[PDB]
Parts: structure tokens; sequence; C-alpha cells
């Protein structure tokens, strides 16, 4: 029809994701939303509804979540880490399920990502992989592994959680995730095994 | 594990009974005012989206009452009836609204069933529709199908009602395709245009578009006039952007200009002794011989007919039981542009060798050994190509063996060794007409003009037979060297009657030539001879028919001359 | 026609006259001698003479010419082929006269000298043969060379000849992706060893050689070498070497892709359109490479590999043109690269099934069912790789059927039903050997080490036979357990330096089953090293033959064949 009719249809659909966005999910109509997808995909508009879901998802990622992150970084910094994913992951659902309604024409024929591994990877861009998370976090893991080698129990569930986090954030396999934690680590445990034995050797015996 | 023999079949039909009886349910689908209470684990199991919609932490999730729309009330009840049954059982109606209301609940097995029967009913007509619905309801299987078929037919139709309503992209598509089955140029010109004389000033922008993707060969014929005549008042840059369409844009030419009437032979003498018999071609022109591939590419001892629109077909047939010779009623329909071909619905009856003969439009298969062991062992069975079935019609009049097909003035004519009989399309009936003065068998006749021409068997009698006259005449011996059996083969060739005939003796090899007969001097005036070079021999059980094939699509058969 | 009646009468005529010196008005002053003849014969053989005559210069009417640069017994020959047609080609002064007859410009001799030298090409004139086709145009020549030299000194590298080569061949022999080396670094060592043999002649060539050799020992060592052979105080290839290795990114050659395969002879043809195939299996890609079908369909014929890797085929049969089949004693060459079939010098006698057996560089191919028949119905007989002939040896004493032939310490050992006889090819004898206390025909042996493995014999069975050479002894060491009621195919051969066995078993009513087992040696027990799956293998036959070789899989291409 009219682009006034497509534009309304789109500027309520995007109204509707951002208050499920803002943990308001209690009155989201299912039924109205799948109805107005159908609509706006069956007019061969799908471009459009890709780029304004793409936009709308990561300017709310960028004003929410960098934010948080950013604000809480040395209070509680990975547990509002987790916090936020799991958010994420849990709005990404219902998210997922209308534009993987969507996805089914678009990510076969346009021939693209899916919806969920379009939120995952803007997700490892603005986030995980910023400009100052990313080395912070690297920093933080890495302190915090180095204390409880050195003997004293820290929480070790946060890490699971963690290392899950960022091999689901791989959305291929181990190829971000690897990296980005073992080399850092993999080069701190270089250095800390190499001091250790070079005291052992001289501190005791072959006994 | 699946166990299927006890648990399967008893837990669904348990099921099927719990919402018979409206037990257990929890959820209930409201269609403008028509309740269906069903269970949410069908609808979960069977539907994508009913999935999430029963399940997305929302309102519609603890929703005892959903109030669903866009969705018709049958639709939705075949869809619960099948989840619930694992049953179908589509008609041939219901189908668009059916595949639409799948679609939106993305129920995948159901919309694959659907896709599979729509891309199988891609028959005459509803091309172009169901091509705007392979549009609209994304499916790519779908859209090339409907594209193959309407580059095959709207170039020989261009008039359809619903060709009118389409969208730019899936016009521009079908236009800027190489597929046209066009002889000539000027056709897909007035189609672009009537498609733009009926909806004018509103896409005009799409009008250049159309008129761009034309091209200058029938840019420069009449659409300037056309246009000055058709034009909206005071537009100067619309007449600027036309007039630069005459130079650019490579200008190429098309596919269907290349129907060149050659001739189908079948069951070939294979070079790789894999395949028992091969499919080739000759053209009469390019002095070539080329190659097809086998239907069944296992089965021989088939049947071949040529409607007028030029399309191959093959019928019954042979094929070895491979354990460790049974019939098979298969039909076949061969592309003229993929190389393959694709099934259609099958025939009633085993036939060996049947004869198809086109008439009206309708596929006829007369004789070929129907099951031999009939009540009535003299009866026939036809073809519907709009339809896409098989219907019984009267039976013949005598049984014969070995007997030959063909259609004069729309009309079955059918030659056995020495009686004809005359089919009736239009009430079912057959007419006795003349009795052949002579007895021969395993020959073959030729519908040339309004001339039957019965040459052959047991030789060179040729015995011609007139409609309007009713009456069976000699006209002459083809030249034949003799100590030896001559394979006559008769066919019009270029609106002229030719024959196509080999001889054999003995310690020598078979020569391949054809004549040109005349009706007036009774004598095959030597027309080519097909030289060794270039084909190979063929056999014996081999056949011949006339039709137009492409040579870009297909291959040339590799032999040392 | 042109008569060939009057043709040759003309030509023989022609030639008396040259003979009796009747009708000549030219004579060639070459070195003082004298060589009268016309100016007709030799304007319509060579293209020089054509305008050496009929120019208009001095020499038209000049009656003494003095051709310089030439040959006496060179101008001899090809002037008596150009007066009869005989052109007696030895294998020495084929090349003045080929330089002759490119300063005469004759395309007839020119055209047989090319072939007759296309057919000289070996080993130790592959690189005499690619010079002279660099200094004289030749691009057959020259593209035959090319593949032979890298083949034959990429596998030896020691010709004398290789240090005289112009700066450009050198560039394309080292930089060209044929060259068959198991390493890297030979190539590199050769280019070294080229380089030193001046020290300033080559310093220029230093910068380009570098540049086709990879990079991955541009950085290690044969870098300082270079310094100590760098002429003093020069300062313009240090620093440039130490900071021109940017480039040419580390690509691996060619020459490094040989894997140890079983190559399959007169395998059952995929399609019914041909009689029989020629498959290889990849004990380690796991896939089964198609091969070149035999030269004309050459069946029953005979297989042997050399220490150096080389595929060849002797004897066999055609059919000629129901059974038809005539034996032919062709012989044939296998390329590893361009997976052609490479003609060679023919046998004397035609064979059926040979043995052939590589021992000194020399091809053995004993008995074979001959065509004589004669008293010496088991004459055997070798082939010279050096000058490309054949040379009887000494006769088997007693006439075989169906045998087969190995070669351990140097020496020949040909099986048959139950005798042995070994020949010594240095003193041309033959010595009696141990006794089987089994009658088995129609098997194959497979030679590990300093002991004779006779696996199978008369289908075949389970039974093996194994010999010392330092005993002189038949001694039994197991049986292979095989599924029962079966009839397995046994083939011997070695691989990965062990005796492994490709046994192929058919049950009853089932299909041909592939597995190969590894025999241990010390345990005397088969071990299964590897099951070969039928999706990649298919049915191969009985009279097909196995052994064992190296084979690019890169030259080669996959068999498109269903499971």
């Amino acid at each position: 029809m009219d682009e006034k009719y497509v534009n309304s249809i789109w500027d309520l659909l995007k109204n509707a994701i951002q208050e499920i966005q803002r943990k308001n999910n209690s009155g989201l109509s299912f039924e109205e939303l799948y109805r107005n997808a159908y609509t706006m995909v069956l007019h061969k508009h799908g471009e459009k509804l890709y780029t304004g879901l793409r936009e709308v998802v990561t300017e709310h990622l960028i004003n929410k979540v960098r934010e948080d992150v950013l604000n809480s970084l040395n209070n509680n910094f990975l547990q509002t880490l987790n916090q936020a994913w799991n958010d994420h992951q849990t709005a990404m659902v219902m998210i997922r399920d209308i534009l993987m309604y969507m996805d089914r024409v678009y990510v076969q024929q346009n021939n693209v990502e899916n919806v969920y591994n379009l939120g995952l990877i803007i997700f490892r861009d603005q986030v995980v992989r910023y400009g100052c998370i990313r080395d912070h976090l690297r920093q933080t893991l890495l302190d915090m592994i180095a204390r409880e080698r050195k003997g004293e129990v820290v929480d070790r569930g946060a890490i699971r959680n963690a290392c899950q986090m960022l091999m689901i954030l791989g959305l291929e396999g181990r190829s971000v995730y690897e990296e980005d934690f073992e080399a850092p680590f993999l080069e701190m445990s270089a250095e800390f095994f190499q001091m250790e034995s070079q005291k052992f050797l001289a501190e005791n015996s072959a006994s | 594990r699946q166990i299927n023999t006890e648990y399967a079949v008893s837990l669904l039909e348990q099921l099927k009974l719990f919402y018979e009886q409206q037990l257990f349910t929890d959820i209930v689908l409201i269609v403008e005012g028509t309740e269906f209470p069903c269970h949410k684990m069908v609808l979960a199991t069977c539907s994508s989206y009913f999935r999430a919609m029963f399940m997305s932490g929302l309102s519609e999730s603890k929703q005892t009452h959903v109030h669903l729309r866009n969705v018709d009330a049958a639709t939705l009840q075949i869809i619960i009836t099948y989840a619930y049954t694992g049953n179908l059982a589509m008609n041939d109606s219901t189908v668009e609204q059916l595949y639409e209301t799948a679609c939106f609940l993305q129920v995948e097995d159901v919309l694959q069933r659907c896709r599979e029967y729509l891309i199988k009913k891609i028959n005459a007509e509803n091309c172009v529709r169901l091509l705007s619905f392979a549009d609209l309801f994304s499916c790519e299987e779908l859209k090339q199908s409907a594209k193959r078929m309407v580059e095959h037919k709207f170039t020989a139709v261009y008039h359809q009602d619903a060709f009118m309503q389409l969208s730019h992209d899936l016009l521009i598509d079908i236009l800027s395709s190489d597929n046209l089955n066009v002889e000539k140029e000027e056709t897909v010109r007035e189609a672009a245009m009537l498609w733009l004389e009926y909806n004018t000033e509103s896409r005009s922008q799409y009008l250049s578009s159309v008129l761009s993707q034309i091209r200058i060969d029938a840019l420069s014929e009449v659409t300037q006039r056309a246009w000055f005549q058709g034009l909206p008042p005071n537009d100067k840059s619309v007449v600027v952007q036309g007039l630069y369409k005459s130079m650019p844009k490579f200008f190429k030419p098309r596919l269907g200009m290349t129907k060149e009437e050659m001739m189908i032979f079948i069951e070939a003498s294979s070079e790789n002794p894999c395949s028992l018999y091969s499919s080739v071609c000759y053209s009469p022109q390019a002095e070539k011989v080329y190659k097809l591939c086998s239907p069944p590419a296992d089965l021989h001892k088939v049947g071949t007919v040529v409607t007028p629109d030029n399309d191959i077909y093959i019928a019954g047939g042979q094929v070895p039981l491979k354990n460790t010779f049974r019939t098979v009623n298969c039909f076949y329909w061969f592309d003229a542009q993929q190389n393959t071909w694709f099934p259609k619905t099958p025939m009633l009856f085993v036939r060996i060798k049947p004869s198809l003969v086109c008439c009206e439009g309708y596929i006829y298969a007369i004789g070929g050994d129907s099951v031999g062991g009939e009540l009535n062992r003299r009866t026939v069975e036809r073809y519907d190509t709009e339809k896409d079935e098989w219907t019984m019609v009267s039976p013949l009049p005598c049984a014969w063996q070995w007997s030959a097909a063909v259609v004069v003035h729309d009309c079955i004519y059918v030659m056995t060794l020495n009686l004809m009989y005359c089919y009736f399309p239009r009430s079912d009936s057959w007419v006795e007409m003349a009795m052949r003065q002579t007895s021969r068998s395993f020959a073959s006749a030729a519908a040339f003009g309004d001339k039957i021409f019965y040459i052959g068997g047991l030789s060179v009698t040729v015995e011609i037979y007139d409609v309007n006259k009713n009456e069976w005449k000699m006209a002459a011996n083809i030249p034949a060297k003799r100590y030896s059996d001559p394979c006559v083969r008769a066919v019009v060739i270029s609106n002229s009657l030719c024959v196509f005939m080999r001889e054999t003796h003995l310690n020598e090899r078979a020569k391949y030539v054809t004549y040109q007969y005349d009706l007036e001097l009774d004598r095959w005036s030597l027309r080519q001879h097909i030289s060794e070079r270039v084909l190979w021999d063929l056999g014996r059980d081999f056949r011949c028919t006339v039709g137009k094939l492409y040579p870009s699509c297909l291959e040339e058969s590799p032999w040392k001359p």
C-alpha cells in the first residue's frame, strides 16, 4: 500500500520492540506483532525492516548497556556484564521469534545471517570488543585468575558463565573466544609457570 | 528410539480422540467467531509460529482465549486436523489459501507438501497466477518452476488476464530473461505494449524501464509513435530519456528464434554398452546429429507424440526387472531447455509400445498391449493436457497388433493390416472406413496435409488415402536396391512430404538417405544423402518424429566419422 | 597422383649423374674438399641454396663457392640425402647434423633429426640436449628437454654440463613448478654450487636466482656462505640481500607431493562402454584416483617400478582389427606428470603377461608366453635404460608358465609352481635354489628386505611360504585369517617399510569386499592395518595387477563414480 501505512506499521513495531527491551513485555501483543510482520514482509519491504531492526538494536545497546558497563567497571563489573548478557538473550528470544518468522525468507533468499546471529554480532562489536571494555575485561579476568592461582579461593562459577558467554558470542565456533581469552591468558600462564619453575629449581631438589 | 509399532500409532489415535471429545484442552483459537479448542503441545510440535505464540513471555502465553485473525477458518481446521492425524487431503482449489495460512504459521511440513503440490500442478493457466504467488509467498522452487513454465507458454499466449497484474520486478525478470520461447521479436514488444496500455500514466517510469528492457530491435519499430499518441501532456524530459534507448544496452540475438525443425529419434545403437539404447536427433538443415537424454535411462519400448505446440511426450514402455522386462505405465515430458524429463500423471494400464495421437489438445493413446487379458481386448485411453487426467473413451472395434494411428482434419485415424476406423471426438464413436486391398503389417503412417501415406509393410508399398475422397490408391515404388530390407519412415518436413529410409544388404553397411517426394510426380527425388561421417547406425526398433528443438540446450553426439 | 615409377627413375638417374659427374656446374669448396653437385637438387632440398643461386648476388654466376663454417662429412651426408633420400643417422654425428641443417635451412633433415633427438633423450645427455635446444631454435625439443631435465636432474643434479648453462635457461628450470624433488633443499644446494662455479661472473645473477627460490631457505643457512664468497668490500650485495627477501612468499612445490600408492591396471571398466581401465588406491588419502588407459587398451601386460620410481609397460596384446586378439611386443613408459604413456623401444619378441623386474638399472622381462616356442621357449631379455635397447640374457633352464619374479640381493629370483632359479646378472648364469613342498601357481610375491614372501597360490588360498636368501630354505609362517567359504584374491606388496597384503574377498551371494592387512614379520601374524570402505573403491575384477609406486595427486584427477 502507501508508504504512510508501512511507515506507521514500522513505527509501532519499533515502539513495541523498545518496550520489550525495557523489561516491560508483560503486555506484548504477540498476535498483533506477528500480523504486522506478515503484512510488512509480504509487501517485499524486508530490507527496510532489517535495517531498522539493526539500527534500533545497536542504538539500544549503545545507549543502555555500553553506559551501564562503563558506569560499573569496578563494582561487580563481571556480574553486571553477565546480567546484561542474560537480559539481552531473554529479549532476543522473542525478538528472534518474530524476526525469525521474517528470517525464514530473508536469511534464505537475501542470503544473510539470521536475526539471532545479527544480535550476537552487534553485541560482540558494541560491548565485548569495545575500545575500553575489552581491555578492562581482559585485565580483570587475568587478575582474578592469577589471584586464584596464588592460593586464595575466589568465585568460579562466574568465570564459567563468562567463558560460556564468550563461546556463544563466537557464533560459529571457537574463533573469537579462543583468541580473546587464551592469548593473554596463555602469555600470563607462560610467565607465571616460568617464574614458578625458576623458583622451584633453586628452592628444592629432584625429590 | 522411536518405536512405531505400538506407541506411535496408539498415541496419535488417542490424541485425535481427545481432540474429538474436547478433553485436556487448555487453548482455544478464535477465528472470526469460530472456536477451535485444541492443545498447545500439538501446535508447538507442528507449527513453528504457534510454538512461540504460546511460549514467548507476554500476555498471549497466559491467555485461555486468543483472537487469531487474518486466517481462514477452513484452512486452520484442516491444518489442525493434519497436525492431529498426519493426513492433509488437499484439494485443487483451496491450495493458495492453505499455503498462505501455512506460511503465516511457518508449518514446514505442510508448507513443503503444498509446495510440491503446486510445483506439480503448473499445467496451462495458473502459471502466471502461481508465479505471482511464488513471489508474494517466498518460494524459490516455485519461483523457478513458474518462471520456466511462463517462459515456455506465455511466449505463445501473452494474453492472460492475470498477467496484466504483475509487479515490476517479476515482469523485468520475465522480459529480460533469455528463455523467451518466441520465434519473432515483435510479439514480446506488443505484449509489453499491451501491458503498458491498460495501465498508463501510473507506471510511466516502469513504462520507460520496460521500454529499455525490450531493447532497440523492437524499440525502433512503432513504440515512439504509439507513445506520442499516448503520452501525458507537458512531458519533455520523458522524450529525452526515451530517445536515449537507441544506441546502448548490448543488442543481442534471443534464444527462441532457434526453433529448428528437426527429427527426434529413440532407441538408437548406443556406443556406450551401459545403455541398451539411446535417443538422438538429426538436423535436416544444419546436417548435424544431436543427442538427447533417455527419460528413464533404463526403460525402453516407448512411444512418441508431438503436439502442434511442439511438445514431446513419452508413455508406456518396459524395463528389465534387474533381479539380483517388466512393463511400467509411467509418463514423461521433455524439457525444451533443461534437457531433462519431468514425469507426469501415470497411465492406468501398463502398455507396450503405445501409439499416442494428439487431437483437439488431447493426447490419445491407441492400443499397445493395454493389459492383454481384457474382457474387451480392443480398448483405448486418452489424456487431458489441461486437467492432467486420463479419461476412458469408446473402445476399439477390432483388436489389432503392430498398428499405426495418425490425426487428420481434427479426427482420429488408426491403421491396421487392412482395416481403418475413424474415431469422432465429438460423439466418441468409431465409424467404418475404407479397407486396403493389401494386407501389410509392421508399418507406420504419416499425416501429411489431408492425405494419409501408409508406407511399408510385410516393403515398399505406397498406399495413399484421402479423407475427402475415402479411397486407397497406389502411386509408385520407392527406388531401393534389391536383395535388401528397407526400413521406411514417413514424416512431414518443412510442409513437404519426405521419407527417411535405410537399406541393408548381405555383407554390406547400412546407408541413410532422405528423398523428396512429389504429389503429382509420384517420384522420390534425391533430396539429401545422410553421410556416415556424422550419423552412425541406428538399429531396427528406432522411431522417428518431427519436432523443433534448441541446439544450445542440447549437445552434439560425439562419434568418429 | 604423380607417377611414382617415373619419380624414382628420375631420382636414380640424377644420383647416377651425381656419382658420374656429368652435368655438375657448381662445386662446393669446403676446407679444401671438392663437392661437385647441381643447383636444382640443392635448391629443392635446402632453403639456403635457393637464396644462394636465385638471388642475383656475386655467387649467381660464380662456379666456385667457398662454403665456410661447415663440416665435410655433414655436407656429404646432406648432399647424398638430397640425391637419394637416404638419411643414415648414427648416435654421434646428430649434433653436427642438426647444426648444418639449421645453417642450410633444410626442413626435411631438420625434422628427421628432431625426431631422432626426441627419441634419443635420456638421463646422461639431458642437460646437453637442453643446451643444444636453447642454442638452436627447437620448441618441441626445448619442451621435451624441459620435462626430462627437470625430472632426471632433480633426481640426480650432478651433471658436469649443468655448470655451463645460460642464466635464462637456469631461471626457467629452477622457477618451474615441474621439478621432482623430495625436499626443497636439494635445489637450494644445486643453485649454490652452480653459483659458486664462478665468483664475479655469477654475482649479477645471484640477485635473480634467489628470486625464484622460496624464502624458507633465503633467511636460513647458505646466506653467510655467499658472504664468504662475496667479492671484497662489495656493499651492494650484502645489504641488498639483507632487506630483499620481503616478497616471494613461500609456496610448496610439486615434487614434494609423492605418496606411496598402489597402482592398479586392467581394472573393471566402470562404464560398460570400455573393456578395462586403470585405477589407483591411496593408502593415505583414502580415495581412488583414476589413471590413464593403457596404450591402445594394451591388455595382459606387466608392470615394474624401478628404485628411481619409474613405471614401465612391456608385452601385451591388442584386439586385431567374438574373440580377436593379436600380441604385440610394444614397450611404453608412463609419465608421472603428463598422465600419458610415452612409447619407447619395442622388444624383440611378443609376450603375454610378462614379469617385469628391475635390477642394476636393467628391466628384466622373464617369460610371458613368447611367440617362438622353440627349444629355448624360456628365453629372457633385459632392457638398457641408458642406450635404449634390449639385450638377451642367459636362458632359464626350465620352461615355466604362470610364474612370478622378484629382485633380492642384486639378483633375479623367478618362482614357479615348485621350482626356483636365481640368475646372477654378472656371471650370466642360473643356480638351483630350494624346492617348495607345495604345488601352487597363479600367485604373486613381494620382495621385502632380504626375504621372498610367496603369498597364495593354487581360486587362491591363504598359504604363505617364506623364503630366506641367506638361509636358502622355504618355511611356513601362518595362514591369513579370512572368512570361510570365500575366494580371496591375494596381492603381495611392500609399503611403509612393511609387508602388507591387498586381499579382496567375496562371499556367497555377496559382493566383493576390499581390505588390507599388515603382516607382523616378527610375530608371524596379519594385523588389520586399514579397512577399505566400498563407498570409494568398486569392483576391479580378477586379472588385475598391483604394484608399489609414488604418484602426484595434483596431476591426476579423482575418478567420478558412484560408491
